[PDB]
DNA sequence: CCGCTCAATTGGTCGTAGACAGCTCTAGCACCGCTTAAACGCACGTACGCGCTGTCCCCCGCGTTTTAACCGCCAAGGGGATTACTCCCTAGTCTCCAGGCAC
DNA sequence: GTGCCTGGAGACTAGGGAGTAATCCCCTTGGCGGTTAAAACGCGGGGGACAGCGCGTACGTGCGTTTAAGCGGTGCTAGAGCTGTCTACGACCAATTGAGCGG
């Protein structure tokens, strides 16, 4: 399997058949999957990090969006990438 | 009409915005200020949903009509 | 939600009525509204409070959303 | 459709912390939205080489020219070391 | 590539008035890129709504979002009044 | 020939052309261009009538980019497609 | 144009040098960056004269070019 | 360096914004403010270089960096 | 002013992509009662816009006098753009194997 | 706990698309040298930030009232997904013309 070849916790082949579905190209390349995913990967191995951190710099046990939201729009690691979004909260 | 966006609402929208006092006058310009912005959006929704043969705006039309402007609403 | 939900859901139905005559809405398409309305109005007034302390004032001016408008390009 | 992995990446880095049904649903409109704008902006960068293969290298331009800075960093030094453990 | 029906219109437009060199590349810019932006809003309507072929319809919407107002009422006025005056 | 078949200055067949080089789709469809050409007509049409409105008072032969420049960020008929717009004037 | 012309290459031919070492320009990219620098200038003293108007002043201060790029988003 | 953007030219792009007067401390904060424009835009146009595997940037790897910025350049 | 060449036009194919006919069955709309929270109408008592008023300080206009921008030359080479291969990478089986399922 | 079924990674073959040279050669950089505009310096003064001072309002708070929004509960049917056919389809070749150029 090309994820754990990869050392990734997505899967490759979802990646690259939701390139397929998209319709992004005409043809992909063979190690094109294997780097996007391993990107998302660190993102939300990055995110996800971080609400885990805020959640037990607090007594919380689940991540709700509350987290989310109090994490993406402050610690400037990633707020520039969330300028112009709204977690729902509902 | 567009008075159901009470005097209260707006207090409470910028009592959260930070702002300590408010004039008088806010209250009739805000509303003008959501109407130009809901009749920017759902200009765009309904267009998603005129060109999906739907009658029902779902969630997801407005989702591109808020991205249409830079607004990305994530949770739908 | 700081805006109540019936006239919020009212005030969208009188909108949209402009565009198309007898459309239907999603339950989650008016909440989805009404939080980027309200998440709208309160990234407008922090722009506003800064217009308006700019001044050397607190209270808020209609003048003040006028300028977070016209720098913001609206 | 991606919400199955985003707990198996929990799993990792926080293997005591939970998370809920609507932040599940707000990580994966998420990964959908940064998958959908970087593949649009590999699209137009393979459109504007005239090229028509998506490849690995159209993916780290795009992941320079989307993320700011530091993120940017991080997730092309993320997407090589990948790669590079991939072919090996 | 789109410069010599540029002329072509203002001909028709303004038969006495001529224009310049640089205001051709100006046109020719705003041609091509008005084109890459309504094409690309096909596109991704096509792609939202699962289709894989770019009809007149799609194209009526992305100018209805694209062009702001009057613009866009004219502009669907003239794609539609010259799409019945094709097909008939 | 389309172009005279659909009384249009722009060539159909040549936006048609610009759309199979693009990859927008797969498969195009009849009035795919016709009526992408129309609207890029009316677009040029609207701006440059407004343009030689604009030249008649100057009393300019030519049109030169401040001609562009001066009408398109004016004349509130399509000053609001041409809010991000910088014409270079070099 | 208003900047000189040297100077503003000599600016770009120092910034780039930090993002690739030894790259070449055209002649034509350093006058859009140029052109595209004080279209943006121009653009940003607009917002700050209105944010010295908007204090009841003439003179601009350093506090309106922080206000008209806070509220733009910068 | 950046003191290239001399007291004048500054002064002329405020007289061409509109502003009568200028205060003392807006030279080196246009500066400032002109550097992080330059700095978010030659980033882009030095990505779209290195992509293409040239070493020159041409006038449209400016025109996609402007376009990445909402501020699309005509002329080029 | 005519002969010759050519990408635009326009016949069959096979569309399958979309149209469409029908089915259900959410669900979104519709209505009534009804708490009660939220809004709403005054009083008022301020905190606070707001004009004005005087020290004052510092920015603009105005010679000066520099400085390097700019223009004009040439010299060099380098890295663009084009072409010509060209080779090798990715588009379709299978298969062999994991991983999800019963008792 | 392991029989039994689903899917996706390794062979396995055809490729056209980047790789790689290789070639003008354009242009871009690199200088030198020379006008001369533009900036830089300093001066001065008066325009305008500006802090203080009243001073007259209009907002928050409160204190009453009072309206409707949520809510909770029925009807209901509409049209959103379906599914399942059921046909025009744009794609291809091909067979004619009008524009560009030669004589």
């Amino acid at each position: 399997s090309r994820t754990v070849r990869a050392e990734l916790s997505f899967s490759v082949s979802q990646v690259e058949r939701s390139l397929r579905e998209g319709h992004y190209a005409q043809r992909l390349s063979r190690t094109a999957p294997v780097y996007l995913a391993a990107v998302i990967e660190y993102l939300t191995a990055k995110v996800l990090e971080l609400a885990g951190n805020e959640a037990q710099n607090s007594g919380e046990r689940n991540i709700t969006p509350l987290l989310l939201d109090m994490v993406v729009h402050n610690d400037r690691l990633l707020s520039t990438l969330f300028n112009t979004t709204t977690i729902s909260q509902v | 009409n567009i008075q159901g966006i009470t005097k209260p609402a707006i207090r409470r929208l910028a009592r959260r915005g930070g702002v300590k006092r408010i004039s008088g006058l806010i209250y009739e310009e805000t509303r003008g200020v959501l109407k130009v912005f809901l009749e920017n959006v759902i200009r765009d929704a309904v267009t998603y949903t005129e060109h999906a043969k739907r009658k029902t705006v779902t969630a997801m039309d407005v989702v591109y009509a808020l991205k249409r402007q830079g607004r990305t609403l994530y949770g739908f | 939600l700081l805006i109540r939900k019936l006239p919020f859901q009212r005030l969208v139905r009188e909108i949209a009525q402009d565009f198309k005559t007898d459309l239907r809405f999603q339950s989650s398409a008016v909440m989805a509204l009404q939080e980027a309305c309200e998440a709208y109005l309160v990234g407008l007034f922090e722009d506003t409070n800064l217009c308006a302390i700019h001044a050397k004032r607190v209270t808020i001016m209609p003048k003040d959303i006028q300028l977070a408008r016209r720098i913001r390009g609206e | 459709s991606y919400s199955i992995y985003v707990y198996k990446v929990l799993k990792q880095v926080h293997p005591d912390t939970g998370i809920s049904s609507k932040a599940m649903g707000i990580m994966n409109s998420f990964v959908n939205d940064i998958f959908e704008r970087i593949a649009g902006e590999a699209s137009r960068l393979a459109h504007y080489n005239k090229r028509s293969t998506i490849t690995s290298r159209e993916i780290q331009t795009a992941v320079r020219l989307l993320l700011p800075g530091e993120l940017a960093k991080h997730a092309v030094s993320e997407g090589t070391k990948a790669v590079t453990k991939y072919t090996s």
